RNA sequence: UAUACAAUUAUCAUAUUAAAUUGUUAAGUGUUGAUUUAACCAAUAAAAAUAUAAAUAAUUUUUAUUUGUUUUUAAACACCAUUAGGUA
RNA sequence: AUUAAAAAGGUAUUGUUGCCCACCAAUUUUUAUAAUAAAAAUAACGUGCAGUAAUUAAUAUAUUUAUAAAAAUAUAUUUUUUUUUUUU
């Protein structure tokens, strides 16, 4: 048993039944947390995108008008279907209705022998860019074989969440510490807290917790770069050895040692 | 000659369902109890009078995706 | 049968002139691009099937609603009346129609007959 | 240890593993804590001396405003308002990009009865149904989008064509007059030394060799150019660049470096056109047979 | 009961007749094998025989998918690093740490971003194992001989065109310029094989 | 959990008929008299009501019923059968296991091989 | 002897060897030139070159040219290699779609998370966190913010990496861009 | 969701009714960024009220 | 015609020819034509924006590009080669007899 | 010594209802020389792109017809031998 | 203050110190006797190292070559190991 698209063993979905958001959240629902709740509304019935090629091999590409100009005398319209070198795209890259492929290879042939199209290169390459669907990294086409774009938008939205989190942690921080400028000796302090916590500790005001501190700072001026004269020992004339340097013991249990690591080049 | 690793334990993709299908157990248990020498389990005491649905057939036996096999699913 | 070109199997339930599907010289099948809707690429297409399942619909009767006037006024289009249904309909199969064998299989190459797919050109109209 | 390399430092258990955490580092100076606490507290009060929403709102006194909302004018308005906002929003949370586009369009727009044709009329016009769906611009069409030579090089009787050919084990450079006459000979990775009796073939066609060759060639190219021009009476005395067309062949490593050695000459040579001539084999005579086939 | 139905006391429970003649198959599938690890043929993760399979060929590129650690790998901040590089190269009289601040901000975020992507990808490995992978049980689709039947269908066609004769036959390759080097009366282009 | 969440439209699960089906099958999964797979295929293939789908067109659009009746019945059965020593545990576990799966991608579908007991299993 | 232009020995430099065709201005390469780029004023030709090369490499043209222009291979090995390439492609596509079908689910769970943040802090607040100018008194603040966004959106030229060509000993593949072994 | 202003900013005029949304935007304007997970956390911050 | 004048002049300088301009025709007034001018200049503005930013000064950019090309060169040189590339024919024959 | 193939799917040599066959294009000189190769040796180097429809299905072609061997190098590549040539 | 994980083949069968391949002697036995008949049994001696993705991957056809396995080239091909651009 295989799904057609990627061979999945299930039919893809997010939610199915009318109740599930309710039943999952039920204690929240009796409580009444869920009254203005926009998460249980927006995504409640939300299902996956259709990621499918409606044309696996495009019989749609090109639209009808274009066929008219797929003849030998339209260098431009030849060019919108080729690479920048003038070669055709492989079928599984840019799929074309077989009519278009026939007309196109014939066209380029004719055009070439008549001198109306160059034997290599695409002379209209820049002009044709309007006709190609140039896809902005900023929009998202739910159907792509691009794995980069998907993860890029995932990144984007997740970071848009992280921003919020950070904004509201620094805000409440600012209010806990700004309360001190609001109330100096107003309250919130226990006697036992006066006993235990008013002493210097790693949580309170440690000195430094790490090796290689900065001590002795001074205003002295920069020196000339490379004040040091090259040593008497020449490092240049020495050849670097890696593999045979020490002696090793092989953990190979059985069989001939792999010919690609050693015994091959290069 | 390299092959996919688990081909030794590879399931029969056509027939692995047969063993588990309700009708089979109905028949087998049916002629087991008939003997007189087997105490019928209670599920049999029940589905004895409510035998399962007739025309639900797997996709393995019928090779049609478009066949809606189950009244339920 | 493990022999290549014999993979299509023994099907009797086809409409062809041999019960051995792989001797049939009419419709050569396409294992890579076929069988989205029919399951396996061997089996007959939805419109050519001569055997029918219990819970699956059978063929639509072609027309080529006015005649339901006696019926339920709300009753819409009957599921089995279709405008366009062709029992003889050539499905595009690459090894037949686009045949790359005599070439090096570079992007434009292979011989193509256009008589299969209806022309999407504007030239006709 | 013995005839084997020393383990990296991290492969030994912690050097101070037996010293308690309160000892590394010691938090000493506790005596002062309290002192500074008092101090800081004191300072806060000092900083006040330098320096130095619960308005009761009765719900009965608002009544006039509430009565304004019972009028069918204001509810006609809330209806229009809510029916304009009821179309399905694709916005979701506030987006920076779309805001920017929006306001940039507002800056750009701030810088800025006849009988309806029936279905029967458009039944009779076959053309119109094809105009509505057409990709082709209707109106005067820009000519620069037609002519063959629009996007293409435009040369001049004074131009120098620099050929950088990267090969697998070699790289070389030449220069040519527009009229086809050769300027200097071909400086080659094997011509300059730089190749044999040495490090190896693997590095022979490398990037840095191509750089060495191109940068050695341009150096020798300038004076001879000024002489070939002095011969016809074109002085090019000062403040001039050579207008250059860089033609590059080969898709091999030695290409990269080559063009770099042109780019650092940008104060001498001015590149108008970068066009690569790389042969493509549709099919042709047999190439030499390799090992496997 | 206390464990799986496909695994009994001594190893994988031997259903087909292949298991009874060859019962090494029950207890050893490789060097990633443990005893709880029988019947689950995939072994743990980061472990030998942990790789999920897709139509029989194992999935060894996972990091390359989410664009962590690949040559095609997704880059978070470019505009920043370029901006800062430009600053460094232009002049030495003015030094801009403003650029280095925008950049180090960018990086500071990037860390958490990456841990997120990695986590989501491990969840993908789990999902892929549950709902997609066949656990190396189906025949490879990824090399041309696996598709032999397909090619056969094409050879058959070129045979029926030839009056059902030459199977697997192709036109004789001629010469680089066979057409213009040959005199009248000799074939100047390669014919159908049956036509010879 | 499977009988509750893995089945579109298992009829009205309050009705004594379908309820008894479920009860019996449950007591047969406990005490090992049946395979889980067999009892599941028994449940979904059990006899409900004539012209089932065409009565289903009078309630459901895409054939997905509401899941409350299913869970209330499935807890009821475990309570009336003596399944647990402490009464609450039945309901709690049946509830909890559903809530955890709610977050998973394609949560209520399952690959047919791994869904139940079979030769090869998941870790 | 006569060699093609993509041949190893093509343009030789020796005492006997002499290059063929008009070699400058309007030249031997006249209609044979695969790419042409007018250099934009104040643009180093290194960006131009790395753009061209990235293009050719990603679309597997430089692959093809390197491959065919070095050795002869029979039409069977060419077919085997090309269809193998294409079927490996097919497989990895069917992997990508699975990954993507999952990542859209992940992205959904994220957007959902964002919704929950919305009804914890209220919509407007969340919008504030996202850079909404509610603090913009006058247009000058707006133009500062949008000047910031302008200076972000402007794209610095991307320097896209081109994998080096690996020269091996007898050259089983001159398509070699990595040190991995290949099936010829 | 219906009747939910998606683009709302803090310099928007305060809505008239009492909803989790309207009250939370209001509270943002009044207290600044003070937000508490639950009511006993607020009673924690005020300490003895 | 103006697209070809450069190359015609460059090939045969002695040849005398004129740039040939079409006969002009004006729609509406010089006003609608000035508006066409605003439209073409605005399209050249959106395209001047989209095309390339290119920083400011050329040499400052070239320095950076060449730097990063160099750094990639020497992060490359640290990759393990294949055994076969590394070893001579000496040890090949040694392992052969072995 | 006699004493029961298959006929639903079986890889080495007894083919058989099939639409082909024919197309005259490309490419070539400036000058003083280390190209190719892991390595040797001979020694001008550039190149040869276009065709669908249509042909009806079966019943006496089995001595008939048919399955990559091909004039012309004064044209190359390629391959074989090694500077003399063979072949293409 | 310069780290490792996840994909892989066996003509062997406690498994490469594993097996095997031809020529090169004796003999045994059948015959349709081609440099020196053919074929089959076979446990010496002497060459090597052909094969088990096996030290330039193998397999089939074709043509050439030859101490012996075999080797070179021309086509098909995996009973060889995979590396993967849906218009940039
Ligand atoms: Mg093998
Ligand atoms: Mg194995
Ligand atoms: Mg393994
Ligand atoms: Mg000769
Ligand atoms: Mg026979
Ligand atoms: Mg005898
Ligand atoms: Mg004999
Ligand atoms: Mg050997
Ligand atoms: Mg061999
Ligand atoms: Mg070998
Ligand atoms: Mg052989
Ligand atoms: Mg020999
Ligand atoms: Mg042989
Ligand atoms: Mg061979």
């Amino acid at each position: 048993r295989e799904g057609w698209l990627f061979g999945q063993q299930v039919q893809l979905h997010y939610h199915r039944f009318p109740d599930e958001q309710l039943i999952t959240n039920l204690s929240r629902w009796r409580t009444g947390e869920t009254v203005g709740d926009i998460a249980m509304q927006q995504f409640r019935n939300a299902q996956p995108f259709d990621i499918e090629d409606k044309d696996p091999q495009g019989v749609q590409r090109p639209s009808p008008e274009v066929y008219m100009k797929l003849n030998y005398k339209n260098p431009a319209t030849i060019s919108r279907f080729l690479t920048r070198t003038g070669h055709m795209y492989p079928a599984d890259i840019l799929p074309l209705n077989p009519e278009a492929v026939v007309k196109l290879r014939v066209a380029k042939a004719q055009a070439i022998r008549i001198g109306l199209y160059p034997r290599f290169g695409n002379p209209f390459w820049f002009r044709s860019q309007k006709f190609r669907p140039k896809a902005y990294q900023e929009n998202y086409d739910p159907t792509t074989y691009s794995t980069k774009r998907t993860v890029e938008h995932f990144a984007y939205n997740w970071v848009q969440t992280d921003r919020i989190r950070r904004y509201f942690r620094e805000l409440e921080a600012v209010h806990t510490s700004g309360s001190a400028s609001a109330r100096g000796s107003g309250g919130g302090t226990t006697a036992e807290h006066k006993q235990q916590d008013q002493f210097y500790s790693p949580e309170n005001q440690p000195i430094s917790l790490h090796r290689n501190n900065i001590s002795y700072m001074e205003d002295v001026g920069r020196s000339v770069k490379n004040p040091t004269v090259p040593g008497l020992m020449s490092t240049k004339g020495m050849k670097k050895k890696f593999h045979n340097l020490y002696s090793s013991t092989s953990t190979k249990r059985m069989g001939f040692s792999n010919p690609t690591l050693g015994i091959k080049k290069v | 000659y390299k092959m996919p690793k688990n081909m030794g334990v590879a399931p029969r993709f056509d027939t692995w369902n047969e063993k588990y299908e309700p009708w089979e157990h109905m028949k087998r248990m049916g002629r087991l109890v008939g003997t007189g020498f087997y105490i019928p389990p209670e599920w049999y005491n029940h589905f004895r009078m409510f035998p399962p649905i007739n025309h639900n057939f797997q996709q393995e036996k019928t090779l049609n995706p478009h066949n809606a096999s189950e009244p339920t699913q | 049968a493990n022999h290549p070109n014999r993979q299509s199997g023994i099907q009797f339930l086809t409409h062809y002139n041999t019960h051995q599907r792989f001797r049939v010289n009419k419709d050569y099948i396409d294992y890579m691009h076929w069988g989205k809707e029919q399951g396996q690429a061997r089996l007959p297409h939805r419109h050519q099937r001569v055997a029918f399942d219990f819970n699956d619909q059978l063929h639509p009767t072609r027309i080529g609603y006015a005649w339901f006037a006696s019926q339920d006024p709300t009753f819409g289009h009957h599921p089995d009346l279709s405008s366009s249904f062709d029992p003889n309909y050539r499905v595009f199969s690459h090894p037949e129609h686009w045949n790359k064998m005599f070439t090096k299989r570079r992007p434009g190459e292979g011989d193509i007959d256009l008589s299969v797919l209806p022309s999407r050109s504007l030239l006709g109209p | 240890r013995r005839g084997k390399p020393r383990p990296r430092a991290g492969m030994f258990p912690d050097k101070y593993r037996r010293v308690p955490m309160l000892l590394k580092p010691q938090q000493g100076g506790q005596q002062y804590f309290n002192h500074f606490l008092i101090r800081s507290t004191n300072d806060r009060l000092t900083q006040q001396d330098v320096d130095n929403f619960i308005s009761p709102q009765l719900p009965q006194m608002d009544w006039r405003n509430m009565s304004a909302r019972s009028s069918e004018e204001s509810i006609r308005e809330e209806m229009r308002q809510l029916a304009e906002n009821d179309v399905m929003q694709h916005q979701r949370v506030f987006n920076e990009r779309m805001w920017y586009e929006k306001e940039e369009e507002h800056r750009m727009k701030a810088r800025s009865p006849p009988r309806v044709l029936g279905g029967d009329y458009f039944k009779t016009r076959f053309g119109y149904s094809l105009v509505k769906n057409s990709e082709m611009t209707q109106g005067p069409v820009d000519y620069s989008q037609l002519d063959m030579w629009g996007e293409m090089p435009r040369y001049t009787s004074d131009m120098v064509f620099l050929y950088l050919v990267s090969r697998r084990r070699n790289t070389y450079a030449v220069a040519y007059t527009y009229e086809g006459k050769r300027i200097l000979n071909t400086y080659t990775a094997g011509n300059r030394g730089l190749k044999g009796g040495d490090r190896g073939f693997r590095s022979e066609g490398s990037t840095d060799n191509g750089h060495q060759v191109t940068s050695m060639y341009l150096n020798d190219l300038l004076p001879k150019l000024r002489e070939m021009r002095a011969s016809e009476g074109r002085p090019m005395g000062r403040g001039e660049k050579v207008e250059l067309v860089v033609r590059v062949m080969g898709f091999y490593n030695g290409r990269q470096g080559a063009v770099r050695a042109v780019q650092d000459r940008a104060n001498e040579f001015h590149v108008r056109y970068f066009e690569d001539i790389t042969p493509f084999p549709l099919n042709g005579p047999k190439m030499p047979r390799g090992v496997f086939k | 009961r206390q464990h799986d139905s496909g695994v009994n006391q001594y190893g994988l429970k031997p259903t087909n007749a292949y298991d009874y003649i060859n019962p090494t198959n029950l207890i050893n599938f490789g060097r990633g094998t443990t005893f709880d690890n029988l019947g689950v043929r995939r072994a743990g993760r980061g472990e030998i025989d942990s790789s999920p399979s897709h139509s029989g060929s194992p999935v060894f590129t996972q990091a390359k998918l989410i664009g962590l650690s690949g040559e095609e790998q997704l880059t978070m901040c470019q505009s920043e690093t370029m901006a800062l590089r430009l600053c460094m190269a232009k002049a030495g009289k003015e030094t801009c740490e403003r650029e280095s601040r925008a950049l180090d901000s960018c990086l500071g975020r990037v860390g958490h971003l990456r841990r997120a992507m990695s986590e989501a990808c491990w969840e993908f490995n789990d999902w892929f194992i549950q709902n997609v992978s066949d656990n190396h049980t189906k025949p490879f689709q990824h090399r041309p001989h696996d598709w032999r039947h397909f090619y056969a269908q094409e050879k058959l066609v070129r045979e029926r065109q030839q009056n059902g004769h030459a199977y697997g036959r192709r036109p004789k390759q001629f010469s680089f310029g066979a057409r213009y080097v040959k005199t009248d009366g000799y074939g100047k282009r390669p014919r159908l094989p049956y036509n010879k | 959990c499977h009988t509750a969440m893995s089945v579109l439209n298992p009829g009205d699960m309050r009705s004594r008929l379908i309820y008894n089906h479920l009860r019996i099958l449950a007591e047969s999964v406990a005490s090992g008299e049946m395979t889980q797979r067999t009892a599941f295929r028994f449940f979904e293939s059990a006899v409900r009501s004539p012209a089932y789908r065409e009565i289903a067109k009078r309630q459901l659009e895409g054939g997905a019923a509401t899941r409350l009746a299913g869970i209330s019945a499935a807890a009821d059965v475990m309570r009336r059968m003596g399944l647990t020593r402490r009464p609450m545990s039945s309901y709690f576990e049946l509830y909890q296991r559903i809530v955890e799966r709610s977050e998973a991608m394609t949560p209520w579908g399952f690959p047919p091989l791994f869904q139940f007991e079979e030769r090869l299993s998941l870790e | 002897g006569g060699y093609m232009m993509y041949h190893r020995k093509a343009m030789g430099t020796m005492k006997y060897s002499k290059w063929k065709g008009a070699h400058g201005g309007i030249s031997h390469f006249y209609g044979r030139t695969p790419m042409v780029e007018e250099v934009r004023p104040n643009e180093p030709i290194t960006l131009v070159d790395r753009r061209i090369m990235h293009y050719v490499h990603h679309s597997r043209l430089r692959h093809f040219q390197l491959f065919r222009s070095y050795q002869e291979k029979s039409n069977s090995t060419e077919c085997k290699l090309r269809e193998g390439e294409m079927l490996r492609r097919r497989w990895h596509r069917r992997l990508q779609k699975s990954f993507i079908a999952f990542m859209q689910f992940k992205t959904m769970k994220v957007l959902e998370d964002q919704a929950r943040l919305v009804n914890t802090y209220g919509q407007a607040a969340v919008n504030a966190a996202l850079g909404d100018p509610w603090n913009a008194t006058d247009n000058v603040a707006r133009e500062r913010k949008s000047a910031a966004v302008r200076r972000q959106v402007r794209a610095l030229p991307m320097v896209n990496v081109v994998p080096k060509h690996v020269a091996t000993m007898k050259q089983i593949h001159n398509d070699r861009f990595n040190y991995r072994w290949r099936v010829n | 969701p219906a009747e939910h202003n998606t683009l709302s900013s803090l310099r928007d005029e305060l809505r008239l009714d009492l909803t989790a949304q309207s009250l939370k935007e209001a509270w943002m304007r009044v207290s600044g960024g003070v937000y508490f997970q639950s009511v006993d956390e607020y009673y924690a911050s005020v300490d003895g009220l | 015609p103006e697209s070809l004048l450069s190359n015609h002049m460059a090939e045969h300088p002695d040849s005398t020819a004129k740039p040939h301009e079409p006969h002009t025709s004006s729609s509406i007034s010089e006003a609608a034509a000035f508006e066409e001018r605003m439209l073409r200049a605005m399209v050249s503005a959106k395209e001047e924006d989209l095309k390339e930013w290119l920083g400011d000064d050329s040499r400052a950019l070239s320095e950076t590009i060449d730097d990063i090309s160099r750094e990639e060169e020497e992060r490359e040189a640290d990759i393990r080669v294949a055994r076969s590339m590394e070893e001579t024919d000496a040890e090949r024959e040694v392992s052969r007899r072995a």
